């Protein structure tokens, strides 16, 4: 029983600890990382 | 309370369900005895969560069908791995690749440069002083 | 030209924007074919209910008798189970001797 | 020619845009990190 | 199952990813503007 | 025209940068990339238990056919444990007696033939047998799994044997 | 089954009959449980009960 | 990293012989143990299971065991099943209640007490898919006998070819060349315009 | 010069997208593939046709049981199909026309694999 | 003129740092402040 409190009674739902550290985590801004890059190539080989 | 008080209270009532493997029947302590199974491992009144215990039945039913296996490893020395020493020697089996999962309370860093850049910038814009 | 020079343009979107939120493997595309396939599969399948469904049944070549069948229709196969009495009969929409069986029983619906 | 200097100006702000984004990422490396040695096992998994 | 804590971590009303970008673009391209016009 | 060319070749050096970095054994493109996947597969679990819950329900009604028998509680034996099971009559799903708030209730058995988890299970089909818990999406929206993609489970189970 | 929605049921003398059949489009008799040719002069009257007098189409009875 | 179990023959036998050994367990008398000197592991993904049961009835021992392996082999082809049965020296058409030819070559170690011993021990490469680990397991029992039977198993198990998870990432090294290279030929460049 | 920016896009387009997409579809299917035969062997059965699951240069390919007469095997005699490893098998590569179909049964037993590794 | 752009593109760098850092700072006001008020402690430690 040395470890009996780290055990829940209660069922645990998993699925939404996983869905929860995910909605709270760091987002890594792809989309927006690529379109600003694709803007910058396009003004400084077209515009430019 | 104390034991005294346990053995004045359980003979004041000698049929209460809460005190009866502490006080059982001859029959009962016989039949555990004549089976090589001591009656205060499996008797029910002594599994009930209320039942009143003295000192010694607790010390003797914290010996009940306890086994004696160990493992005794050296230098261990594992790298990107996982080391999971079980030692386990009941009908109780391990969650084998149960993934654990915790709720991770990320706290986000922002992209906050040291204020210290405040006056050098100033000074960047100030360089078009130069080309004025 | 500069019509050229837009259509590969387009085409380089098209194809970036397929490769990064599209499967690029077999197995999930055809999870998605198969997804789809089913659902159409199924929007055929449903217009045959499994209810108790009155009808005119022919026992022999002289008889008939109004009771409740099941119907249950599967395209593994493409095949129409009905249920009569507790019993089971299960007859093929492609071979013609079921095909006549089942006609008159499916048509007679009361 | 002013919109040649528009053209470079919207394109530093861009590649400042860029950078505020790899600073960010590089700030929460080790949010990263943790969430992938937590969540390791999800990362081809059809069910939790 | 392993206890797995409290969702201490609550969900605030957040903001479009592109719209700080957005609000920085266009505020450099009308002080430009400005700056052009005015000189 | 000068500079055209220079920014040329510098993005053509970042292209070439970008993809030494995607090939080679990097440990900071590699924890970057397995986040994103991670979010990915997570994301597309939803998509992939709808799936797998349909087709099931396709094949639980091919194969609910003259056998009026699996429509009732069963007290299946899955060689270590019991479990109080029958398919439900709308969805025909496994559906089993649920305990509690929990998964289906799974006898233990201490032995190959223990005709005290048999005993056990009649008794929760003849008095609790009103909290019940089905394979499929409200197994997903109660405990978070399908029953389906978990090896070994009462459902994959009962669908590989049946 | 789409392509049998077609099929409709009528009376070939004292015999029941399908007509709109594109898997056979030569005459067939009905078959009974026992794979038996149909035959009731009554049939008709049977048909108008439950379909109308109108040979009522598979398609029909699908929409039902 | 918390990665899932990549299951394999011989850890899905071991498994089950496990529950089947802890869902029969009996209290015993006899102590049972595990001495390791030195245990390296220098590989990622290489996960470590030491396991110690033990259990005193060794005929239900190996019992379980042919039950286990039984089940195992129930969806291997035909002739690789029936040619690994006979490899083993295990009868299907026997009842696993049976003393088969395994066990009587291993009662060899009935003497020996219940003890695993080993000096030193290493694991090796562990190549699994992504996501996966490849978990090595080190399972005592109550008799030497049954030992015996788990290790001659398993190895059989082991002989099977399960195909490898290949490694197409190039070794990374600092890159400075490229920018090197690039910045020569930007200047090259420069040069050719001016 | 738009003409070299498109250069530069499609370049970057191939050499950052398609050849990592080539790796992650060849890693997905040889991880398939391997969850496939450490226990499954031979021929497995979906939409009553027998289909194998192999890895080669391009991927993973799926070829399906016939016997002699280029007809899909029935499903009710695996048995003997794992007896006689000489089967006849048609890869799902090309579309055939004769069996009906055969790129459903092609789909669907991907979409098996996928399901069951 | 190469002096000239350098100076423009540094300043406009500079400026749209500047807008950054405010907008960020701006989204992010209050949850560095709470961040800040349950890490107090850790601004100097004790044991200088």
């Amino acid at each position: 029983l040395s470890n009996s409190d780290r055990f829940s009674t209660v069922p645990v739902n998993r699925a939404k600890v996983v869905q929860h550290n995910i909605k709270h985590s760091f987002d890594l801004k792809l989309h927006l990382i690529s379109l600003l890059s694709l803007l910058v190539i396009w003004i400084l080989i077209v515009a430019i | 309370m104390t034991d005294e008080q346990i053995y004045a209270f359980c003979d004041a009532n000698k049929d209460d369900i809460r005190c009866k493997c502490i006080y059982p029947d001859k029959s009962i302590v016989r039949i555990g005895i004549d089976t090589r199974l001591p009656y205060y491992c499996w008797y029910e009144p002594c599994k009930r969560s209320d039942a009143l215990l003295p000192a010694s039945l607790k010390k003797n039913i914290t010996k009940c069908n306890v086994s004696d296996c160990t493992i005794s490893l050296g230098n261990v020395s594992i790298t990107d791995s996982k080391l999971d020493v079980n030692n386990v020697c009941d009908s109780k089996r391990v969650a084998t690749e149960n993934i654990a999962v915790r709720y991770l309370n990320q706290e986000i860093r922002y992209p906050i440069i040291d204020i210290k850049w405040l006056p050098i910038g100033l000074l960047a814009l100030a360089i078009l002083i130069l080309a004025f | 030209a500069s019509l050229l020079y837009l259509i590969l343009f387009l085409l380089f979107v098209c194809i970036s924007y397929y490769f990064t939120y599209y499967p690029t493997n077999k197995l999930q595309a055809a999870v998605m074919e198969t997804d789809r396939e089913n659902a159409i599969i199924r929007q055929r399948n449903d217009e045959i209910p499994t209810r108790t469904l009155d009808t005119a049944i022919f026992t022999d070549a002289s008889t008939v008798a109004s009771a409740q069948i099941h119907l249950y229709y599967n395209s593994n196969i493409g095949k129409i189970i009905m249920s009569l009495n507790g019993k089971k009969h299960t007859f093929n929409l492609y071979d013609d001797n079921d095909i006549r069986t089942l006609l008159p029983i499916l048509l007679l619906s009361k | 020619n002013s919109l040649s200097i528009f053209f470079i100006v919207v394109a530093t702000a861009a590649v400042c845009l860029l950078f505020i984004q790899g600073y960010s990422i590089y700030e929460n490396y080790g949010n990263i990190k943790e969430f992938n040695a937590t969540h390791a096992a999800f990362e081809y998994s059809k069910s939790i | 199952d392993v206890h797995p804590g409290e969702p201490v971590v609550k969900d605030k009303i957040k903001l479009p990813t592109w719209l700080g970008a957005a609000i920085t673009l266009v505020v450099i391209s009308v002080i430009f503007y400005f700056i052009s016009i005015y000189s | 025209k000068t500079s055209t060319l220079i920014f040329f070749v510098i993005i053509l050096a970042i292209s070439a940068l970008l993809l030494w970095f995607q090939t080679s054994d990097n440990p900071v493109f590699n924890e970057l990339t397995r986040y994103m996947r991670i979010k990915n597969t997570v994301n597309d679990w939803k998509s992939l238990t709808d799936s797998k819950t349909k087709l099931e329900s396709d094949r639980g009604r091919l194969l609910a056919a003259g056998k009026d028998d699996i429509f009732e509680f069963k007290c299946v034996d899955f060689g270590a444990y019991f479990i109080a099971m029958r398919l439900d009559k709308k969805t025909y799903l496994p559906q089993a007696i649920r305990r509690g708030t929990g998964d289906a209730w799974m006898v233990k058995k201490a032995a190959k033939v223990d005709p005290s988890a048999q005993q056990f299970c009649q008794y929760l089909i003849k008095h609790k047998s009103n909290n019940v818990i089905t394979c499929g999406n409200e197994m997903l929206n109660e405990l978070g799994y399908s029953g389906y993609f978990m090896s070994p489970h009462w459902c994959s189970d009962f669908s590989n044997m049946e | 089954i789409d392509r049998l929605r077609r099929a409709n049921l009528a009376c070939e003398d004292d015999k029941l009959m399908i007509y709109g059949l594109p898997w056979m489009t030569t005459q067939t008799s009905a078959l009974s449980i026992n794979s038996k040719p149909i035959v009731y002069k009554d049939c008709a009257k049977l048909l108008r009960s439950i379909n109308g007098s109108q040979p009522v189409s598979l398609n029909d009875v699908l929409r039902r | 990293a918390e990665t899932k179990e990549f299951k394999t023959l011989y850890n899905l036998f071991i498994d089950s012989y496990l529950q089947k050994l802890a869902q029969h367990s009996i209290p015993t008398n006899v102590t049972c143990a595990i001495h390791i000197g030195e245990v390296i592991g220098q590989f990622k993904n290489c996960a470590l299971r030491i396991t110690n049961k033990c259990m005193s009835n060794s005929r239900l021992s190996f019992t379980l065991m042919v039950e286990s392996f039984i089940e195992v082999i129930s969806l291997l082809p035909e002739k690789d099943r029936r040619r690994i049965a006979e490899e083993i020296g295990i009868d299907l058409d026997d009842v696993p209640s049976a003393v088969s030819k395994l066990e009587k070559n291993c009662n060899a170690y009935a003497e020996v007490n219940n003890i695993i011993d080993i000096q030193k021990l290493d694991i090796g490469e562990c190549s699994a898919p992504p996501g996966q680990h490849m978990l090595l397991q080190i399972v005592n029992t109550g008799s030497a006998e049954a030992n015996c039977g788990l290790q001659t198993i398993v190895k059989s198990l082991n002989k099977i070819y399960v195909p490898p998870i290949i490694e197409n990432r190039l070794p990374y090294y600092d890159p400075w060349f490229l920018v090197g290279v690039a910045i020569i030929l930007v200047i090259f460049t420069v040069a050719i315009c001016s | 010069m738009i003409t070299l920016f498109l250069i530069l896009c499609y370049f970057i387009l191939i050499f950052n997208i398609i050849v990592p997409a080539i790796s992650e579809k060849m890693r997905r299917e040889r991880a398939a593939y391997v969850n496939y035969k450490r226990l499954n062997k031979n021929f497995i059965c979906v939409d009553d046709r027998l289909f194998s699951y192999n890895f080669t240069t391009s991927g993973i390919k799926a070829k399906v049981a016939v016997d002699n007469k280029n007809v899909p095997i029935p499903c009710s005699k695996i048995n003997e199909v794992n007896n006689n490893k000489d089967v006849d098998t048609l890869y799902c590569d090309k579309d055939r026309d004769d069996i009906p179909g055969f790129a459903r049964s092609c789909y669907r037993a991907y979409s098996d694999l996928f399901f069951t590794t």
